[PDB]
RNA sequence: GAGCUGUACGUAAGCGUUGAUCCAGAGAUUUCCGAAUGGGGGAACCCACUAUCUUUAGUCGGAUAGUAUCCUUACGUGAAUACAUAGCGUGAGGAAGGCAGACCCAGGGAACUGAAACAUCUAAGUACCUGGAGGAAGAGAAAGAAAAAUCGAUUUCCUGAGUAGCGGCGAGCGAAACGGAAAGAGCCCAAACCAAGAAGCUUGCUUCUUGGGGUUGUAGGACACUCUAUACGGAGUUACAAAAGAAAGUUAUAAAUGAAGCGGUCUGGAAAGGCCCGCCAAAGACGGUAACAGCCCGGUAGUUGAAAUGGCUUUCCCUCCAGAGUGGAUCCUGAGUACGACGGAACACGUGAAAUUCCGUCGGAAUCCGGGAGGACCAUCUCCCAAGGCUAAAUACUCCCUAGUGACCGAUAGUGAACCAGUACCGUGAGGGAAAGGUGAAAAGCACCCCGGAAGGGGAGUGAAACAGUUCCUGAAACCGUGUGCCUA
RNA sequence: GGGUAGCGGAGAAAUUCCAAUCGAACUUGGAGAUAGCUGGUUCUCUCCGAAAUAGCUUUAGGGCUAGCCUCGAGGUAAAGA
RNA sequence: AGGUUCGUGGUAGGAGAGCGUUCUAAGGGCGGUGAAGUCAGACCGGAAGGACUGGUGGAGCGCUUAGAAGUGAGAAUGCCGGUAUGAGUAGCGAAAGAAGGGUGAGAAUCCCUUCCACCGAAUAUCUAAGGUUUCCUGAGGAAGGCUCGUCCGCUCAGGGUUAGUCGGGACCUAAGCCGAGGCCGAUAGGCGUAGGCGAUGGACAACAGGUAGAGAUUCCUGUACCAGUGCUAAUUGUUUAAC
RNA sequence: UAGGAAGAGUAGUACUGCCCGUACCGCAAACCGACACAGGUAGAUGAGGAGAGAAUCCUAAGGUGAGCGAGAGAACUCUCGU
RNA sequence: ACUCGGUGAAAUUAUAGUACCUGUGAAGAUGCAGGUUACCCGCGACAGGACGGAAAGACCCCGUGGAGCUUUACUGCAACC
């Protein structure tokens, strides 16, 4: 996909549109990704071996790749990306700043 | 292999008719002979019509 | 170029930037059955022989290779029976079976039906069975079509034309040439003769093989002489002879790059919608994204890319090559053939005044001072040269692969089959043959409390919605109930 | 455990049996056989409106021509009642 | 456009004008501030039909002028699905049961005890065929069981079948079948010799006990037999030739 | 007997002996009959009294009480007795 | 069979608030006319009617329907001489 994991993320559309996190997982098979403190639900888990108490556990939900952005180390906005093979390394660019993201 | 072994003649259907013209199926036979002639070196009996018979062959 | 160990959740154990999972080309491995092929057999099983090796103290056990039948061929052995043949053995080559329910060639070949009955006729050389194929098959270089003049190998299409004809002259069947187009291409033998060899002895001769020569109707060739030519030139594996090897280019089978709005605001669960502003465009195809997106994502136009394998096209290499003329002694030009009688079939043509083609059976020519046709046949004229063979393209079809299209269907429709379908089920068998799609954007798939053994409920919670709660979008009618305004013994 | 198969087989003979099927088995195909016979054939309004007869017919509950209905167009030395 | 006159029952049937459904093209629109569909109303047109308003629904659909049709159902002993009536009706598939304890949420129906009854050339014990896990143990009670069920030939999870001598093959053949060469025949094929398959028959070496979840001439314990092999120890034979 | 043949038997010891079936039902609720169906299904064994007997009646070993019940005791129908 | 507890079908069916007599009518009426009877809802019984149910009458006729059989019907074919 356009993001990876570990990289920063804008918010471009729904419930949490503005803001902003951080990659914990990518699912290139399904087009989703998991982002921290963003599209939060809540589980009714019963008792078992994990999770030992159970109750109403609040953790996150995948979003689509689509409604995200990649924030700029720099410039800090929301970019589109192109590619520049830069050496013996292909490398993302960003296309406002005209830099290297990695 | 009821077939002549030169100018392989052998059955063929057509039909037989009546007056009033009624039509059957039937057919024509060679008149195949079994006959001793040299299919090689060596002698041997074989199915031969009499047509090619009247020139050529060695009984 | 960052995750991965399928559907398919999950647990467990692990692997990946020292570059995994994944995608494309090329390799290796590939149990048993099945043409099944060492022998047998009731499918996927049973039992071997011969060589070489291996294990054990030795039986017992293990590994590898060979071992079916028929056809062609080489060698060897070898009967009645003397030579010899049959037979037997070994080796080397080849075949066998399947299918795309299509297309085409051949052998065999119905009936229902129509004729307002029915037998000739029709249906129909159809259905079907069997045998051969090929990517196409078949046909094909005039013993032709014609007719005051000519054309010039086949095939397919348009016309001719529902014409000319055939026909219990009923029902019906039904051409061809000329004319206009698509596509176009021509060639090898046999025989006269030459040269060599071999067999018979047909005993100094014929007849067998090989090589050369030569293939046509104004007749052509052999044969005689002139001219040139043995690679100067020409041709080629699609016929015309056949087998290889290189290089360049292109194409197919993975991919790379690729412009422009997080614009403001309203409603909303969510904006791609409304209103107000911008921008890109050789890119406003298509799909996704929480509602209807050229500017969010995969992409699109344009421009690039191939280690490996395949195809195609050129060039080289390689290979193979006599063609003009003038003569008219003698010679050659496809024999049980062409034709005819008899019995059938195919020709649009049902025996008819019946030409033309094929089959079975009998009879049976001429050969250049020769033979065939022009719808009985004769004469004249005109056109042609049978009884040997090969040949691309234009034509037919689609089990497949790639890219697409539709005033085609939308779950009783469209395939029988949108779902583990030729399945479940029925039948001894051949065979027949279903029903069955939809939670939500996201499992956030209802922690906890209460009645109950559970099932099932009532709250609480999630969600925009639970009257969306794992046959779950909507949710008609029949049919089954509870309550009630008016009427009724 | 085996043999005989439908234009066939078997029958101490009854048209008897050949997989609950037999004056000619079952299955698939020709095949959507043919049916002058019976049944069925789906929205509305406006104008007109029959026949159940003659002749021939392997014809008689079928057909064909004429007669009778409807729509359009014509011509008059006006022919209809 | 307006008059005047004459008309306006209708089957088979002829002629005319229209309504509505799906799709296409152009124009012009509606719609999360709620589309289609569905439900209900006392509205409009001469008919087929058409609006308006509210509930449900949760994403697409009208209008105009043309065009094209899988074009409109009440009947076919029509095809497929759903649901009634008969009706709480017929039936519940040959037969002897009773009580006391137990288990359990729950017992005529499951377990145990006692008494009673039935078969007994069988309704007892083996074993071929055929079936194919139905066998044992632990859990279970939605569906199946013509009632009930705590039970089950039912559901779930784990188990269970041991051979030199038993039955079959590695042994034999009958009927019948296949069949190298061969004979016959439009094709396909039919018949048949050598050879080979094929038991329902012939030949062939093991008995008695024990085994408390499920196997027994198979496992185990005692005592055997059949066929072979090596190793020891004696005997004997050698090409007028042991065997 | 034709043939093959220098090894042979004897006694004792120890070792070797493959493949397939094997559960369970089997006059039956497990097989053939669409069913937990009054039908059909080869063979071996098959006790006592009385008896010719495998007839008949009652029993042994062994196996069963049959997958809807209880209570009333009308017509009528069925199977029985006078 | 009947009453009680458990379980629970089917053939059939245009909609039904479904009397009798004499008549009428496609000529034999629960439903039409004129009269005569008759409070509403069931349970156990019996079969006179619903031209009761089941099976597109096997008899009879018709169709220029079919099939099996016969012969000195017609036209053929095998086989034999
Ligand atoms: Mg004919
Ligand atoms: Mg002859
Ligand atoms: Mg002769
Ligand atoms: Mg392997
Ligand atoms: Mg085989
Ligand atoms: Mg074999
Ligand atoms: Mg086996
Ligand atoms: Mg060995
Ligand atoms: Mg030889
Ligand atoms: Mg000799
Ligand atoms: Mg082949
Ligand atoms: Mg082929
Ligand atoms: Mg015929
Ligand atoms: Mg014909
Ligand atoms: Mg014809
Ligand atoms: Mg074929
Ligand atoms: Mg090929
Ligand atoms: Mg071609
Ligand atoms: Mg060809
Ligand atoms: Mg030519
Ligand atoms: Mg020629
Ligand atoms: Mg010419
Ligand atoms: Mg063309
Ligand atoms: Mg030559
Ligand atoms: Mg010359
Ligand atoms: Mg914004
Ligand atoms: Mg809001
Ligand atoms: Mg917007
Ligand atoms: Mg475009
Ligand atoms: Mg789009
Ligand atoms: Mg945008
Ligand atoms: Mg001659
Ligand atoms: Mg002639
Ligand atoms: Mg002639
Ligand atoms: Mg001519
Ligand atoms: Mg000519
Ligand atoms: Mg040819
Ligand atoms: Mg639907
Ligand atoms: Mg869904
Ligand atoms: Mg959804
Ligand atoms: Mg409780
Ligand atoms: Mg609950
Ligand atoms: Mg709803
Ligand atoms: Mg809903
Ligand atoms: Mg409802
Ligand atoms: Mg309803
Ligand atoms: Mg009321
Ligand atoms: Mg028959
Ligand atoms: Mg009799
Ligand atoms: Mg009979
Ligand atoms: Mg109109
Ligand atoms: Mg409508
Ligand atoms: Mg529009
Ligand atoms: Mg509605
Ligand atoms: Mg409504
Ligand atoms: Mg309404
Ligand atoms: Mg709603
Ligand atoms: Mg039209
Ligand atoms: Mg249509
Ligand atoms: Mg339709
Ligand atoms: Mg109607
Ligand atoms: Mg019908
Ligand atoms: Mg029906
Ligand atoms: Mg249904
Ligand atoms: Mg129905
Ligand atoms: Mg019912
Ligand atoms: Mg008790
Ligand atoms: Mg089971
Ligand atoms: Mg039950
Ligand atoms: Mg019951
Ligand atoms: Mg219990
Ligand atoms: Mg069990
Ligand atoms: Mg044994
Ligand atoms: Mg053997
Ligand atoms: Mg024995
Ligand atoms: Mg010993
Ligand atoms: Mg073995
Ligand atoms: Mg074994
Ligand atoms: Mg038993
Ligand atoms: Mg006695
Ligand atoms: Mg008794
Ligand atoms: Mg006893
Ligand atoms: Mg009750
Ligand atoms: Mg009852
Ligand atoms: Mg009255
Ligand atoms: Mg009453
Ligand atoms: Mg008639
Ligand atoms: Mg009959």
């Amino acid at each position: 996909m356009h993001v990876k994991k570990g990289d920063k993320v804008k918010v471009i559309t729904g419930k949490d549109k503005g803001k902003s996190g951080k990659v914990l997982a990518a699912f290139p098979k399904k087009d989703r990704v998991l982002i921290e403190g963003i599209n939060m639900v809540k589980k009714h888990t019963k008792p078992s071996n994990i999770n030992p108490q159970g109750g109403i556990l609040n953790v996150e939900a995948p979003i689509h790749v689509s409604n995200v952005m990649l924030i700029d180390p720099k410039t800090g906005e929301p970019t589109r990306v192109g590619y520049e093979v830069k050496g013996d390394k292909k490398v993302r660019v960003a296309k406002k700043s005209g830099e290297v993201i990695d | 292999a009821k077939e002549c072994v030169i100018t392989g003649r052998k059955s063929r259907s057509g039909n037989k008719r009546s007056h009033a013209m009624n039509s059957s199926k039937r057919t024509w036979k060679a008149n195949l002979q079994k006959v001793r002639i040299l299919v090689n070196g060596k002698p041997k009996k074989v199915w031969v019509s009499a047509r090619a018979l009247k020139s050529g062959k060695v009984e």
